[PDB]
């Protein structure tokens, strides 16, 4: 059996703060 | 058969001798520091 992942399963790639940016 | 081989270290052996080796590997990451040099902090 399956379902759609939608936009799930994303995580902070590194322990660095960033803001107002499209990394 | 299995891939294991054994040495035969004798005191009469210089590349023929046993060598002790340690590798210090350093974890550079943006996580919290936990291993540090003895250099003292300021205010």
């Amino acid at each position: 059996a399956y379902t759609n992942s939608f936009t799930r399963g994303v995580y902070y790639p590194d322990k660095v703060f960033r803001s107002s940016v499209l990394h | 058969y299995f891939p294991l081989q054994s040495y035969g270290f004798q005191p009469t052996n210089v590349g023929y001798q046993p060598y002790r080796v340690v590798v210090l590997s350093f974890e550079l990451l943006h996580a919290p520091a936990t291993v540090c040099g003895p250099k003292k902090s300021t205010n």
